[PDB]
Parts: structure tokens; sequence; C-alpha cells
RNA sequence: GCCGUCGCUGGCAGUCGGCAGAGCGAGAAAGAGAGUGGCGCGGACGCUACGCCGCGACGAGUAGGAGGGCCGCUGCGGUGAGCCUUGAAGCCUAGGGCGCGGGCCCGGGUGGAGCCGCCGCAGGUGCAGAUCUUGGUGGUAGUAGCAAAUAUUCAAACGAG
RNA sequence: UGGAAUGCGAGUGCCUAGUGGGCCACUUUUGGUAAGCAGAACUGGCGCUGCGGGAUGAACCGAACGCCGGGUUAAGGCGCC
């Protein structure tokens, strides 16, 4: 009982693994949040071989099916049941995500609403 | 507005916009004017030129309202008055001539700048220039002075 | 302490990232640094060159309408060739027309 | 030291001069003060002029 | 690789105007339109203007627009302006003038009324004649600013007539040295 | 093939519909111009123009410069008939994902009362270093050591010892 | 008949950071027996710059960099690593 896009093309994604910032390894004090590497002697921001790599722009995502999740949706943050409507003629090409905040007894009757509108819910079993 | 300024794009490079290899010390040239004539002399000789010397007189108790004298310009002398006077004096016919007084309107001399129209005045004045004074008389007009 | 004392190595590379340009040439240059008699007697041939305008026009108008008795005295191969003529959007429009009704 | 082109400007801060700093924060609550008095002044003096 | 150079790749022309009013925004969505929708090269030439800077687009005046509009020829047209039009008290006559600028200071708009002339606005203008045929482009000028006087060969040199920057002018403010052939020497 | 910048100072207000007639890519400056005489009621999308669309070329970078951030922090004016004891902040998480990234959103847990989205406003606003500051904790390590001045032994008592 | 060829849109104005220790190479070159020495000239580099080769390598040969698929090369190579 999916509740198909409109249309699914096919996402390519030119890469997949996170970009970790230099020497997160070594150190915990060193998150894995990118931070581009200004030091003067460092190795990474050179480009030599077989190190780290860097978030270039060359590695955008096809405009065509960008931030589309894998079952061929965008997605909408939703706070209520009126911010549905918003989106109701939005129905085969985006989806809803009730917030993390909307209790069980709200979001009950927001699951319910986006049923009768056809609307897929990424979360619909989330509280209960 | 800080979220708008330059040290908001200068987070995380090492010397803040401001040189690796020469430093943001604090005075490196010396505090101030210093160095006029000895290490900044190109600059005060291509941007200041004059700065350094005397010349002419002193002056010690120099009171700036005995030499007050506001001027005004032929052009914008018919200004002083409204326009229902110098229409009223193109339409008049008894030859009769608007006094604009000067010193009423706040100029002591009267220069003379522009060209003015075909009418009489008396320009009530406390100082005339020779210029001002001929600009009147060859379009027929008197020019009283006013201690 | 001592240092580098002189050198002109990256000053021709310098020189022409914003290139050697010839100055701004100008037709009607200044005249300063003529000669003061000779462009003061060049300022007073302007100073008159206007006491011999109605002389002038004179002789302009004069030869002007003698510019009337003036002028007023006085007044590869075959194929290619034919059918670079008939390919003429505006000139061929009648060897087109010729064409179209032939085959009728 | 001086830039390329500008004005040789004397700034007159060579003394302790943020010891000596007099902020007009009050002005408001002293022009309130002032016409208080000045209305005191008004009803002190019944019929005569208030300028004076 | 190819060796070229992107000193200049980017040109710094102003494809839109800086200010974020609507009275303006809206102008340049037309102009825009008449722009790129017609051939005439009057049209472009308000848009590139409309999106100048204040300083670029200086104030006319009365006399300088009467000046540039009794040359001969040149007469039951429209003259156009992109800038504003402010009075200039040193006129005593006024012609009939059809006139369309941005702004009319509020003692020229009485003196153009009680002439005679009409006093458009760009949509009117529009309106009127949108290729602009029948008008006039004029422009202030722009070396008016006393901020040209400063600019040229550095002061303190040979036949530099520039204005320097100066606290006050006086007889003790830079006329000592560098200008007294007496003290020291004169440029 | 995809991402981006630059250029075309490119194109699109023409969605001109029974008050209709659906065009301006084509080698050749200019009108699918006017007049003057010889049934079935039908037709996708678009256009936040600060938007959308089409073409090519291009893409290194310290010092430095500039722009764009629907990157992030804290408060202020508005605004979400905003979220919340049917569980807010915070924190943890071999769970699901988004964005090149800064970062972000969901699920589960813990927790117990406040918190956030947008348009603007403001700033003591983003840390890896500074023999940085304060606090906490490791390997060294059950290691060094508990070695100046000769010396202790037996039985009994109290006592859990 | 816009008076040689080829190529390419140019001109102009403000404001301006950083820099003002350099080094190497082909060729010429001064002091010195010479030096990975001191000092100049022209051009190209390193610095500010990865990549393939030179086992290794600031500077040598090739070649300059968005992220990818196929194909082909440069300089170097093809007993095994
Ligand atoms: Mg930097
Ligand atoms: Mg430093
Ligand atoms: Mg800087
Ligand atoms: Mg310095
Ligand atoms: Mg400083
Ligand atoms: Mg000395
Ligand atoms: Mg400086
Ligand atoms: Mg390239
Ligand atoms: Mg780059
Ligand atoms: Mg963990
Ligand atoms: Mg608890
Ligand atoms: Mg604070
Ligand atoms: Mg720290
Ligand atoms: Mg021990
Ligand atoms: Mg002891
Ligand atoms: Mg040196
Ligand atoms: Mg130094
Ligand atoms: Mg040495
Ligand atoms: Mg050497
Ligand atoms: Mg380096
Ligand atoms: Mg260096
Ligand atoms: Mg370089
Ligand atoms: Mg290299
Ligand atoms: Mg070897």
């Amino acid at each position: 009982a999916a509740l198909r896009p409109l249309v699914k093309p096919k996402i390519v994604k030119k890469r997949t693994k996170k970009f970790i910032r230099h020497q997160s390894d070594r150190y915990v004090k060193i998150k894995r949040n990118w931070r581009k590497p200004r030091g003067i002697d460092n190795r990474v921001r050179r480009r030599f071989k077989g190190q780290i790599l860097m978030p270039n722009i060359g590695y955008g995502s096809n405009k065509k099916t960008k931030h589309m999740l894998p079952s061929g949706f965008r997605k909408f943050l939703v706070h209520n049941v009126k911010e549905l409507e918003v989106l109701l003629m939005c129905n085969k090409s985006y989806c809803a995500e009730i917030a993390h905040n909307v209790s069980s007894k709200n979001r009950k009757a927001i699951v319910e609403r986006a049923a009768q509108l056809a609307i897929r819910v990424t979360n619909p079993n989330a509280r209960l | 507005p800080s979220r708008l300024r330059k040290t908001r794009k200068l987070r995380g490079h090492v010397s803040h916009g401001h040189g690796r290899i020469g430093k943001h010390r604090k005075h490196p040239g010396g505090r101030g004017n210093a160095g006029g004539m000895h290490h900044h002399r190109i600059n005060f000789d291509k941007y200041h030129p004059g700065y350094f010397g005397k010349v002419g007189m002193r002056h010690y108790h120099l009171k700036r309202n005995q030499s007050f004298c506001p001027t005004v310009n032929l052009d914008k002398l018919w200004t002083l008055v409204s326009e229902q006077t110098r229409v009223n004096a193109a339409k008049n016919k008894t030859g009769a001539a608007p006094i604009i007084d000067v010193v009423r309107s706040g100029y002591y001399k009267v220069l003379g700048k522009g060209k003015l129209p075909k009418q009489p005045v008396i320009v009530k004045a406390k100082f005339f220039s020779r210029r001002a004074e001929e600009k009147i008389k060859g379009v027929g007009g008197a020019c009283v002075l006013v201690a | 302490a001592k240092s580098k004392n002189h050198t002109t190595h990256n000053q021709s590379r310098k020189w022409h990232r914003n290139g050697i340009k010839k100055p701004r040439s100008q037709r009607y240059e200044s005249l300063k640094g003529v000669d003061p008699k000779f462009l003061r007697n060049m300022r007073f041939a302007k100073k008159h060159n206007k006491k011999g305008l109605k002389k002038m026009q004179a002789n302009n108008a004069k030869a002007m309408a003698a510019r009337a008795e003036a002028i007023k005295a006085l007044v590869v191969s075959r194929k290619l060739h034919r059918l670079a003529y008939i390919a003429h959007p505006k000139l061929g429009r009648r060897a087109r027309a010729r064409i179209a009704r032939g085959l009728r | 030291a001086p830039s390329r082109n500008g004005m040789i400007l004397k700034p007159h801060f060579h003394k302790d001069w943020q010891r000596r700093v007099a902020t007009w924060f009050n002005q408001p609550a002293r022009k309130i003060r002032r016409r208080k008095a000045r209305q005191a002044r008004a009803r002190r003096i019944a019929p005569r002029p208030a300028a004076g | 690789g190819v060796d070229i150079r992107h000193n200049k790749d980017r040109k710094v022309r102003r494809k839109e105007p800086k200010s974020q009013d609507i009275y303006l925004r809206l102008l340049v969505k037309l102009y825009r339109f008449l722009a790129r929708r017609t051939n005439s090269t009057f049209n472009q030439v308000v848009l590139k203007r409309l999106f100048m800077s204040r300083t670029n687009r200086p104030p006319l005046s009365l006399s300088r627009m009467i000046r540039k509009m009794k040359l001969p020829g040149r007469e039951n047209k429209t003259a156009v302006v992109v800038g504003t039009v402010t009075d200039d008290v040193r006129v005593q006559e006024v012609p009939k003038l059809k006139v369309c600028a941005l702004r009319v200071t509020s003692r020229a708009r009485s003196r153009i009324l009680k002439a005679g002339g009409k006093i458009l606005t760009f949509d009117q203008l529009a309106l009127d004649s949108p290729k602009g045929r029948g008008t006039v482009l004029l422009s202030g000028p722009r070396k008016g600013r006393e901020v040209y006087r400063h600019f040229g060969k550095a002061p303190g040199t040979p036949h530099s007539h520039t204005k320097p920057y100066v606290r006050s002018k006086g007889r003790k403010f830079e006329r000592a040295r560098g200008r007294r052939a007496s003290r020291g020497y004169k440029n």
C-alpha cells in the first residue's frame, strides 16, 4: 500500500562517506565535523596522494535528484495538522515528517489526516 | 552590526587578515604623525605639501566678528525679494524701482557674477564691488550705501 | 647580517602583468613648451581671426554657388551563375515562379 | 603610520580622558526636573508673569 | 590545460539596482522588459541608468535643462532624466517643457507647472512613447561633486592642481614648504 | 555524465482561447498591415521575475581580497490561533536519512519545564595549539621508596581482632 | 579598395590588503684553488603547486588539479619485486 511518488528516477551520488576532519582519529577533542585545514605544512590541503579528501564543489548532487530521499520523495517538517493542507497539492513529490516534539495525542490526529489526504509520512508509527 | 562586519569571516584563519610574515605588531612606525621629516617624508610631501614651516604675520587677539562680511552674488540677488516684486516691476510702467535691501537679508558685500534681468533696482548694501556696480549701471539702477 | 643587494628578476614579468602601454595619443596636443613670442603671435592671430569673417563668407558662399556650375556642368560558369541567381530570395523570385508554374 | 592619502588629523586623546567622561543619560531626567520646578514657580507667582 | 588568464573574467557592471525600494524595483521590471523585447537602444540605456548608484546619476538644474533643450532642432521633445530635477533660482524665465524624471523638487514643480509644462513619470513616458521616440536623454554633471577635486595627480607635484585633504584652510595650513619658492621649493 | 563560476550586458509578462485561432531558427536592412480604383463548449506545465529557461567556455592556490551561506550561538521588536507534564531543554544512541560542506532532520533511551520556525534588530557569538587559564583524569606504577643514631625475646591480660 | 600579416572588445576612474629575508635551474657572468660559497644579467621554476616518471627527492623530464565512465598519450619504461 506504499504511496508511490510521481516519478522515481535513478539516484546517483558522487560520494557516500562523510568528510572527516584532519586527524579526527588520533584525538578525541577533534570531532568528525569538517574544518578546512589551513596550516602551512599540512599534507591534506596540498592534496597529497592517499591522504584525506576535501569537500570540493565537484561532489555536488544532481539537481534533478537533490534532497530526494530514497523513496523518491522530498521532505517537509510538519508541526501540526494545519501544515498538511499546505502539502496536499504537492502530494506525489513531497512527504511529511511530524516534528520530534508533537506529542502522540496530536501525532495520531496528524497521521490520521495525512492518511485521508493520502500524504505519505516517513515516521507514521513514531510514538504510539 | 557585527554580523555584517569583516571579523565574522576571519574566524579560523591564523593571521586574522593581517599577514603571516609581517605580523600585526603594535606601532611599527611610531605613534601619530611621527617621522614627518625622516621616514614619512615621501608621504608628507606627496600628500601634505607645505605642512612644515612658518609663513606670514601672527595676529594675537583675533576676533572673528570684526571681519564679518557674508557676500551675495548678482545671480541670486533677485531671490532676496518676493516674486510679486520682480514681476510687479516687470508689469510696472511708471519706472519705479524696487529697493532690494541686502543687509536686511544678511549679506554685507555684493559681488557681481551672474547676469541680471533688464529692470531697474535700488540695491542697498554695505560694500559694493566695481563689477557688481557696473552690471547695475549697465542695466539702470542705483547702488545705495548703508553704514 | 648581509642581505641581497639588488635584483631585477621578477620585474620584467610584473611589468607585463598589467602590460606596458604607450601613452594616450590624442589629437590636439597641448601647446605648453612652445616658445613665448611665437605663441604670443599665434594668440594675436586667434584674437583677430574673427576680423575677417564677413569677408570669409563672401568667398565660401561664392565657391559654393560656383560648386553648382562645377557639378551641373558634368551633370565561374554559366551553370553556377544562373543557379546563384535563381537561388536569390529577391532577385530570383520570378525565375522561381516560372519554375513553380512549370509543373502545371 | 599614515595611509596613502588622507588628513593630518590631531586627536586630543593623550590625557586620561576615560576618567573624565561626561554622559548625558540624565538629560531627559533633568528636562523634567526643570519643567517641574518651572511650574512650581509658575504656581508660586500666581498672577505675576511666568517668564519674570 | 589552457593557458588563459582569469584576471578579467568577471565583468563588474551592475546587474541590478542596489536599492530595495519597490517603486524602483517595478520600474526596473518594466524597463528590463522593454529593453529585451524592443530593439530600441533607448530602453537599454534607461535600464542601465536605473541601476546606477546615487553618485552616478547626479541632479540636473533647471537652467542646464533650459540651455540643453534650447539647442536648435529639438523642439516639442520630452526631456528624459534618470536622476532628479533640482531647481535653479538664478533663472528668471521658464518655457513650457515636457519632462520625465525620477524626482522633481517641490520648488521646481511649482515653476514648471506655472509655466505650463508637463511633468511625466517613467511609466507615463513608457506609455506615451514605448520606443522613446521624440525624447532627449540628459544627465547632470558628474564631476560636480567636490570629491573629484582631490583626484588626479597627488598634490606637491609639478603642475598638479589637485585639492588636498586639510582640516581647515588658512594662513598656516599647508602653505609653508612645498608651496613657497622661498621656504624649500614649490611645484 | 554530473556540480559550480564566467560570458551571452542571452530568452520568457504570449497563460494574447467560441470577444479563440495558438507562429516567429530562419542564410540576405525592413508588414503572416489596413482600407482605395481596374453537432459536440474542449485545450498538460509554467511566472517565489530577487522567478524560470537555453547555450558555449572555463574550475590550482599561500599572504591577501571579495561574495554567497535554508551554516551555527545568545538576547530584542514582530509573526507562526507555533510546540510542550499524552513529556520542553539537556545528554546518550551498532537505528533511518538530507546536504560538497558548515550543519540539519527523524526513531529509541534517559530526563523532568520550558522551547523553537520565519522576517528584521543587536552582539562579550563558533577554538587544537598560545612553556594559554581553571577544574578533572591517565601511562609511568602497585614502581621508586617506607635504610642516620647497636636490639630485641617469652608468657599473660583486654579485645571480633 | 579603412592602404602589411595573425590574433583579440577595449578605454577610464576611485578605494585597497598583503609584500618589501628569497632560493634554484639553462645560458652569459664578477671575487675565490674551489664550495650545497659570495655577487650580477635573461628566461623558467620552487616559494604559493598537486600528479606520472627520476628507487628515494622543494628546484630535474613530462605535465599543471571541480567529481566521474570509456579511449589515447607525454616523460619514462616492459626477467621478478
Ligand atoms: Mg588565507
Ligand atoms: Mg602570528
Ligand atoms: Mg587584510
Ligand atoms: Mg607591517
Ligand atoms: Mg594595529
Ligand atoms: Mg636622518
Ligand atoms: Mg601600511
Ligand atoms: Mg582546465
Ligand atoms: Mg580554484
Ligand atoms: Mg557511542
Ligand atoms: Mg527521572
Ligand atoms: Mg552579552
Ligand atoms: Mg581546547
Ligand atoms: Mg618497592
Ligand atoms: Mg629515616
Ligand atoms: Mg632583503
Ligand atoms: Mg622582514
Ligand atoms: Mg647565503
Ligand atoms: Mg647563490
Ligand atoms: Mg610552501
Ligand atoms: Mg615563504
Ligand atoms: Mg604562481
Ligand atoms: Mg611545479
Ligand atoms: Mg636516482
